[PDB]
């Protein structure tokens, strides 16, 4: 029962439209953001964000939308910076506007570049692919710092293994799908993770919240009935012993 | 422990450590279906740090994440070889920033010294784009720490709760004790009415 109430409040937070995308990151990331853009004196490459508006998700990869949100956002928290000099300010900009999460720091100046020489080759389309991408300099930080020019989305636990074992031209990493709740993450050949889909959507989604939110109801609904599974099995239990 | 925990990530940190891959299907067929858990493959990797510990101090290092623990022996090589703990020049002191700069410009050996190193309570990861301006750039982030890898106790409150119901279970047994004495008591004056009633 308290893991469904829990799932009602996320249900409510995200329905309501406070889990703006500005805010999905952290809360005061829009502060960091715009104390960086005040403060990029020292950032030869602009610290610009929010990037989740530039790499957004893109339709057709719903079955590891969140998957892949929770992957690029983990990810996503590194911004572009020169040098180490920005890192400081970046620090200092933290301990000024006091954002809740901190932000890692990537000390690369912004630069556009051709990733083919690395392509993924598969029958999957590649996350560059599976994401929408506006800013080409963030776009190819992206590709360079995640590799995700060298990844195929495989959407099958063993099909994945299957898959790397083939090896084909640039591929490392699947993102198959088990489930709405969690998927698979397959590399090295057989090398496989179930891991839970993220349920705060750092990620953008180019998708209304209303997904998430009807993800959430029926969250709710299969919890409500493991609970009144649970609770017929021992009121069963309880009937037969007293 | 935090510098274990933030080389080798939690899932690795939680995972079983498997011989081979073969044993890995073989007993993940029975356990994985059961309990969803990350396995580790004993990988054979170097097990000993690349270049000589005084090399790495020169910079103001101590030593290495292999000589920062302990453990199990097929632990610990698969830690040294997937992982590879003794590649990390891991210290507990800060570096000078003059050769932290050092170590963001590649080395005149051809690449940098080392692409993952520990200093003081942070840590510094220095890659290189593939494309592009190729800039070699460093990455500085402040390392937490955790009670992994420590048999100590930290969930105190649940050692505090399950002895306080230690005690309360004790003192119900104690006057569950004194209410069948008071019924034996009440059972021996029965029967001596009775005694002297039959007589």
């Amino acid at each position: 029962s308290r893991s469904i109430q829990n799932k009602k409040v996320e249900l409510q937070n995200i329905a309501k439209g406070n889990d703006t995308f500005l805010m999905n990151f952290d809360r005061n990331m829009d502060r960091l953001l715009r104390t960086i853009e005040q403060r990029k004196n020292e950032f030869e490459t602009p610290a610009i964000g929010p990037l989740g508006s530039l790499v957004t998700i893109r339709k057709g990869f719903e079955k590891w939308t969140r998957s892949i949100q929770r992957a690029i956002s983990s990810s996503l928290n590194a911004f572009v910076v020169s040098n180490p000099k920005d890192n400081r300010l970046f620090r200092d900009i933290m301990r000024s506007c006091g954002i809740r999460s901190n932000i890692p720091i990537v000390t690369y100046c912004l630069s556009q570049f051709d990733y083919s020489k690395g392509r993924a080759h598969g029958n999957y389309p590649t996350i560059v692919d599976a994401l929408e991408f506006s800013k080409p300099e963030i776009e190819c930080l992206f590709v360079d710092l995640s590799r995700i020019e060298r990844i195929v989305l495989i959407e099958d636990k063993n099909e994945a293994r299957n898959f790397l074992q083939r090896n084909p031209v640039n591929v490392n990493m699947a993102l198959s799908l088990r489930d709405r709740r969690s998927g698979f993450q397959l590399s090295g050949g057989y090398r496989l993770d179930t891991v839970t889909y993220q349920d705060k959507i750092r990620l953008k989604v180019n998708s209304s919240s209303d997904n998430g939110t009807q993800y959430l109801k029926d969250l709710i609904e299969q919890e409500t009935k493991e609970l009144q599974n649970i609770r017929d099995r021992y009121e069963e239990k309880l009937s037969e012993v007293r | 422990a935090a510098y274990l925990a933030q080389c080798v990530d939690y899932n690795t940190s939680k995972a079983l450590t498997v011989v081979d891959s073969d044993s890995y299907k073989l007993f993940a067929n029975p356990i994985l279906d059961k309990f969803k858990v990350n396995l580790r493959e004993l990988s054979s990797a170097d097990t000993t740090p690349p270049v000589p510990a005084e090399t790495v101090r020169d910079l103001g290092f101590e030593g290495y994440l292999s000589d920062f623990i302990t453990g199990d022996k097929r632990v610990m090589k698969m830690l040294c070889q997937t992982s590879k703990i003794h590649t990390i020049p891991v210290s507990r002191r800060e570096l000078t920033p003059a050769q932290i700069k050092k170590l963001i410009t590649p080395r005149p050996n051809g690449k940098i010294l080392f692409k993952r190193i520990i200093h003081g309570n942070r840590l510094v990861d220095i890659k290189q784009s593939a494309y592009g301006s190729k800039q070699v750039f460093p990455t500085d982030v402040s390392i937490k720490q955790t009670n992994f890898y420590q048999g100590s106790i930290m969930s105190n409150e649940q050692k505090i709760r399950i002895e306080n119901e230690i005690i309360n279970l004790k003192n119900e047994y104690n006057d569950r004790k004194s209410t069948l004495d008071a019924l034996s008591n009440q059972k021996s004056g029965y029967r001596h009415e009775l005694s002297e009633l039959a007589s």
